[PDB]
């Protein structure tokens, strides 16, 4: 089944609604820990809006900020299936990532390929767009993205970008950029080769 | 009150077999059904199996049958998850669940079961092709010592499989500011990982700061000294 507000952000003591589209049940997980049941067909509380089944928090606590799992058992076959799953997350202030931008080691060298990484540390909200450049060239293909889970103290995310290439590639160029964006603000932390 | 503990999960070869085990204690058979779900890392839940203890009754999904069995012991009040024909896809933390049953409740009235109340801790698969430990390189520090602020510094640990990997700084003394990031699947099928922290520019050069890698499936510990470049 299909869960409509995939991602949310929401602050304590909020109303908060996500769908799912005769009978459900909601789980809640939370990182590293086991799914905990809600209810079935308290601050939770179901509905059943036409034929999509909704879950409601009237006064979200501290501890209500996980992932919600749609859950039924589906009578022919005996069969149970599950929701793609909603998260809710916190709401605080806009922060600015501290951005770093690292070289590959001297050691990795010798093996043939150059990792280069960036990070993004300590910021919000999540949607950032990061973007590689060697040379004034737009890297494309050659880089992954990574993640951490919202720190529970601060409220906020770090990231890390990655571009792969070969040495031989690495050492034919000579300046090395990463460019973050978040709405009308960039920041492009960069290295010369050799310093 | 009511406990639900899995066991048997382990590293396994493709095509390979294993047999999961989960103890019950508090509560009785046969009024409870049993439930396998599955959750692969990084994504949601996955229905496997369920049995009906008191009367052996068995349902799996489609993407299992025909490779797994699900089966409970009665004397020992223990449900048990055979899997045979084991293939990349299946890795995942396997959880034992349990939710309320009654004979009539189970054959006419399946779509109004109750709920899945209690869950175990979970139980790890990793099918593995290959074991490769880590390799391990400094993200050597960002800022020079007399830059003045804070400087960011940090591992890749890149080329193992498989999962997992933990980190740790200074054999643990260090944890306020570190972050380690979730593993990516490269291209070459191998995972790798970045591990960094944010440290006084100051203290560069008076503070030894050393990553610590354990790959339990190597049997593999790396130790990293991360020196500023020069
Ligand atoms: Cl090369
Ligand atoms: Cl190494
Ligand atoms: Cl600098
Ligand atoms: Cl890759
Ligand atoms: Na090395
Ligand atoms: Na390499
Ligand atoms: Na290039
Ligand atoms: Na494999
Ligand atoms: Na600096
Ligand atoms: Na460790
Ligand atoms: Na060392």
């Amino acid at each position: 089944m299909t869960q409509s507000p995939s991602s949310l952000s929401a602050s304590v003591g909020d109303r908060v609604t996500i769908t799912c589209r005769s009978a459900v049940a909601w789980y809640q997980q939370k990182p590293g820990k086991a799914p905990k049941l809600l209810i079935y067909s308290s601050r939770f509380s179901g509905s059943r809006s036409g034929t999509d089944f909704t879950l409601t928090i009237s006064s979200l606590q501290p501890e209500d900020f996980a992932t919600y799992y749609c859950q039924q058992y589906v009578s022919g076959g005996w069969l149970i299936t599950f929701g793609q799953g909603t998260k809710v997350e916190i709401k605080r202030t806009v922060a600015a990532p501290s951005v770093f931008i690292f070289p590959p080691s001297d050691s990795q060298l010798k093996s043939g390929t150059a990792s280069v990484v960036c990070l993004l540390n300590n910021f919000y909200p999540r949607e950032a767009k990061v973007s590689w450049y060697v040379d004034n060239a737009l890297q494309s293909g050659n880089s992954q993205e990574s993640v951490t889970e919202q720190d529970s103290k601060d409220s906020t995310y770090s990231l890390s970008s990655t571009l792969t290439l070969s040495k031989a590639d690495y050492e034919k160029h000579k300046v090395y950029a990463c460019e973050v964006t978040q709405g009308t603000t960039s920041v492009t932390k960069s290295f010369n080769r050799g310093e | 009150e009511v406990q639900l503990v899995e066991s048997g999960g382990g590293l396994v070869q493709p095509g390979g077999s294993l047999r999961l085990s989960c103890a019950a204690s508090g509560f009785d058979s046969g009024a409870y059904l049993r439930h396998w779900v599955r959750q692969a890392p990084g994504k949601g839940l996955e229905w496997v199996a369920s049995i009906y203890p008191s009367y052996g009754y068995t349902s799996y999904a489609d993407s299992v049958k025909g490779r797994f069995t699900i089966s409970a012991d009665t004397s020992k009040n223990t449900a048990y998850l055979q899997m045979n024909s084991l293939r990349a896809e299946d890795t995942a933390v396997y959880y034992c669940a349990r939710s309320a049953a009654s004979y009539y409740g189970y054959w006419h009235w399946y779509h109004f079961s109750p709920g899945m109340d209690y869950w175990g801790q979970g139980t790890l698969v990793t099918v593995f092709n290959q074991i490769k430990g880590p390799s391990v390189f400094p993200l050597a520090p960002s800022s020079k010592s007399t830059s003045g602020g804070t400087a960011a510094l940090g591992c890749l640990v890149k080329d193992y499989f498989p999962e997992p990997v933990t980190v740790s700084w200074n054999s643990g003394a260090l944890t306020s500011g570190v972050h380690t990031f979730p593993a990516v699947l490269q291209s070459s099928g191998l995972y790798s990982l970045s591990s960094v922290v944010t440290v006084p520019s100051s203290s560069l050069g008076t503070q030894t700061y050393i990553c610590n890698v354990n790959h339990k499936p190597s049997n593999t510990k790396v130790d990293k000294k991360v020196e500023p470049k020069s």
